RNA sequence: AAAAAAAAAAA
RNA sequence: AUCCGUAACUUCGGGAUAAGGAUUGGCUCUAAGGGUCGGGUACGAUCAACUUAGAACUGGUACGGACAAGGGGAAUCUGACU
RNA sequence: GAAUUUGGACAAACUUGGUCAUUUAGAGGAACUAAAAGUCGUAACAAGGUUUCCGUAGGUGAACCUGCGGAAGGAUCAUU
RNA sequence: CCGGUUGGCCGGUCGGAUUUCCAACGGGGCCUUUCCUUCUGGCUAACCUUGAGCUUGGCGAACCAGGACUUUUACUUUGAAAAAAUUAGAGUGUUCAAAGCAGGCGUAUUGCUCGAAUAUAUUAGCAUGGAAUAAUAGAAUAGGACGUUUGGUUCUAUUUU
RNA sequence: UAUCUGGUUGAUCCUGCCAGUAGUCAUAUGCUUGUCUCAAAGAUUAAGCCAUGCAUGUCUAAGUAUAAGCAAUUUAUACAGUGAAACUGCGAAUGGCUCAUUAAAUCAGUUAUCGUUUAUUUGAUAGUUCCUUUACUACAUGGUAUAACUGUGGUAAUUCUAGAGCUAAUACAUGCUUAAAAUCUCGACCCUUUGGAAGAGAUGUAUUUAUUAGAUAAAAAAUCAAUGUCUUCGGACUCUUUGAUGAUUCAUAAUAACUUUUCGAAUCGCAUGGCCUUGUGCUGGCGAUGGUUCAUUCAAAUUUCUGCCCUAUCAACUUUCGAUGGUAGGAUAGUGGCCUACCAUGGUUUCAACGGGUAACGGGGAAUAAGGGUUCGAUUCCGGAGAGGGAGCCUGAGAAACG
């Protein structure tokens, strides 16, 4: 987050297909494209007003949601538009009848609509191969 | 591998062909065609296992040769092709007409009827879309795209057809309270009107259905079959009507009717 | 409250 | 000279430029690395240097082009070393 | 429109070294096990004839000796 | 309060079943300070709705639609799904049995007919009821909950003019 | 079918092991062997080598037949029966064999493709192509090869072949023929102000790019910039059209151009019939084959989540030259460090990473069991991989193919 001076890089980053006609003057100063994902998550006011990018965000980039829908907590922010996850659970032996803790660190990844810190808990939805390892993105927060 | 697959062993096919696991290593592989393979009676197996009116695929490759049998009122002079569910057969000699449903128990069964019965046929919408040219047009479970339909039609709904045209006669949408036929699980066979269904938004709506002795069961959206409305179905039904007896009251019945 | 070592194995 | 790779042993400091290999010209380009000034109580203008990395093109596979500039390794006797 | 051709990516295979892994010889050395009516003694088992044992250090042909500290599995459950 | 399963005379049928019954057994709902999420809609539902003993008119889920929202799991019940073959297992003549999924019944002259079940199939994942057990969170330098109210700021906007 | 026994001792009770016992679709072997049924079988060591011979070829009524082949039609003088060879189209990527590799890789169950290709099927589906498109044209229909075969030869030999002479197509290869309307553009000319015009061209589908619609919880008023539907020009105003998904830049449609220009039937059999202004006039059936797009089916490729044996006498691994990620681009059928350029410094790990080993393909399942469990699983089914070891590639829908 924190609105990273946008047009940074050397590409014109601007959304595909959306062309405001400069002929025409008018409130809205930007067209900005976004939807909603369903499943009953917002879409934030941060996403529909902000002026990032992110091809890759489920609200304003070109992708979908679509499979699963899990949940873990924040353990590396290091990256760029990307994050880890810790999903630990239990695991039946039933030799003894009983289980053992696990986990598995899971990156995800994240638009810069959300504001993150390592700890936060947070819920994810499987998108498309994303990168080499990423196959999910971010889909909301539930902590500060 | 390297492409398709054109063989099909015994052990393979589903259960419900009753094929014996002797007789060979090997069972007909279904060619392709409206019907999905894992549900599909084909022709040679619905004439020597079911019918005996064969001993041998040679014997049926000469009937179709002659041309005996037609399919949907076609022909279909193929050894292997895929027979499904509500499939209307018709052979001009013996005056036959056969509907491919299911049993109780999941297996095609032997349901005779009549020609007027056998001049129509039911199919459920699998969808609806926007051809070329703002043509709508649907698609159903047997492979047939059929176009300029009622707008009032939407997806799981069943059409009513014609059989000679491929033209829809009528239709039924999907509500609580709707006669239905099951395609497809553990559940196979039964007929059940609806009580309700639920939505899951994400995926496989599920759907609570009671037969008419209040035995409760859940399937999926995938699985189910509309066919009329209380009481009233839009077909012929066979024997046992989709009721899923228990196995004690099954061989108590039998033991009354020996 | 000097000294006083060893004895094939088998049962 | 640049890059890579570097054994035994060891007083853990070394051995070690170990060993052992690749590259190196010219020409045309690119990139990065700086100073001084300007702002009610993010920048812009100007200035000037040598260093490093890379890419094309080229040549009778040549290029630390002359000069200059280590041969190395395994072991022993011996004296610790300068 | 064939032969042929420039450059590029894929890159087999070979040459040389580098490393890893598995077996394999090796003068000689130092152990272990077994057999043997061998030699030297008799360290241990009784207060085993210096009570045994532990750790440690040194020594001696060999068991083993001795010094310091400890233990009892001691030969003392004990001196109002 | 409601209604289900066992029972129990009765056997009112000829060793099968009823219904009014003493009891137990499990389920649902109501009240006891007990929201046990509701906003917009319609079936208005069961309706003060009463027309003379079956009629003209109550409250949205019991029927869906969409909405704001909506603490997290674990566990457990049920359900689906877990390819066949195999496994246990029902029926059935391989002459028994292993086997196999066939077979049986007639006036056998024309033909009739039962079938080829069922159960388990870890764990993970899906849906559902429960809500004990074990954890988790909440309102304490209250930036806290309700809210008929009271300004206001911002955002979006159909119907019409 | 929840069972124990002998052996340390002079004898005793324990620990504890050795041996014994039972079974094994677990193998080998010795001895023996009369019957019925069923039936595994070069996997283990050498995924080591292989003589010989077989294992994928294929036609109908319906692609091409002067066989200088067979027959006799006798309906036939173009052919018209059968029919080798050869061209063409399909297939040969299925199946079958083995388990060498491979330890989050395969695989199982479970998801997804709103991230993609798909022969064949099945069902649907092109009136728009004459290009100065008023002689430019065959549209009762356009052209050229070339096999097979004739004959000449080469070679020691191969499923080797050349030159020379013909001839066909659903082979190659161009190329026409059908509405009408409506909308756009330009636009002659009449000219007006209210301003209108004749005429020309374009308008299928396919590919590429860009742009637009593809929606909406509720009700009324104030005027205007211009009058818009028609007027009793006060202003009556309605009519207005929008499907799906949980969700899209979805489907679909529309404008502007693009394309070395796709597709839109020069094909074949049987029946041969109706109308007449009786011409070889105009119409006309049942099929086979072929083709764009969509869908379906057969699938395929990637893919989510959870799970795998032994080892610490492997504890730090990856990142030079791709490791984790970001941006853009190339490539892909398509997502994506899959690859390239630039940039950041990240990613995994005592919940055992990384590394090593396996006498390891994984499962479904097999043996043995009171229960729990242990051991095994090359092997009759599913999925993978491989064709003496590696790499590469044409053909095709489909192969990194191995008959």
């Amino acid at each position: 987050s924190t609105e990273l001076t946008v047009q940074s890089e050397r590409a014109f980053q601007k959304q595909p297909h959306i062309f405001n006609n400069p002929k025409v003057k008018t409130s809205k100063r930007t067209k900005r494209w976004y939807k909603n994902a369903g499943l009953g998550f917002k879409t934030p006011k941060t996403a529909i007003e902000g002026s990032y990018i992110d091809k890759k965000c489920p609200f304003t980039g070109l992708v979908s949601i679509r499979g699963k829908i899990l949940t873990g907590t924040v353990v590396s922010t290091k990256m760029h538009r990307t994050i880890v996850i810790r999903r630990a659970y239990l695991h039946y032996i039933p030799k003894y009848n009983r289980y053992e803790k696990r986990h598995k660190n899971v990156p995800v990844h994240v638009s810069p609509a959300f504001r993150v810190q390592v700890g936060d808990i947070v819920t994810v939805g499987q998108c498309r191969p994303i990168s080499k390892t990423v196959r999910f993105n971010v889909v909301k927060v539930s902590a500060a | 591998a390297r492409g398709p697959k054109k063989h099909l062993k015994r052990l393979a096919a589903p259960h419900h062909w009753l094929l014996d696991k002797l007789s060979g290593c090997y069972a007909p592989r279904p060619s392709a065609g409206p019907h999905k393979l894992r549900e599909s009676l084909p022709l040679i197996v619905f004439l020597r296992n079911r019918l005996k009116y064969a001993l041998n695929g040679r014997e049926v490759k000469a009937i179709l040769m002659q041309r005996h049998v037609k399919v949907d009122g076609k022909v279909r002079t193929d050894t292997t092709y895929p027979a499904g569910f509500m499939d209307v057969i018709t052979l001009d000699a013996t005056n036959e007409n056969f509907r491919l449903v299911y049993d109780v128990k999941g297996r095609f069964a032997v349901h005779r009827i009549t020609d007027e019965e056998a001049s129509y046929k039911l199919g459920k919408v699998k969808k609806v879309q926007l051809g070329k040219k703002g043509v709508p047009y649907v698609v159903t479970h047997d492979g047939r795209t059929i176009r300029y339909p009622d707008p009032n039609i939407k997806v799981n709904d069943t059409v009513k057809i014609d059989l000679a045209s491929g033209k829809i006669t009528d239709f039924i949408k999907f509500d609580a309270g709707k006669l239905v036929y099951v395609t497809g699980g553990r559940n196979l066979g039964r007929i059940g009107t609806i009580v309700h269904k639920e939505r899951h938004d994400g995926g496989f709506d599920l759907v609570h259905i009671k037969d008419s002795l209040d035995n409760t069961f859940v399937t999926r959206l995938n699985n189910v079959f509309v066919i009329g409305e209380q009481g009233k179905p839009y077909i012929s039904l066979p024997k046992g009507k989709g009721i899923k007896l228990s196995i004690a009251e099954e061989r108590d019945r039998r033991r009354a009717q020996q």
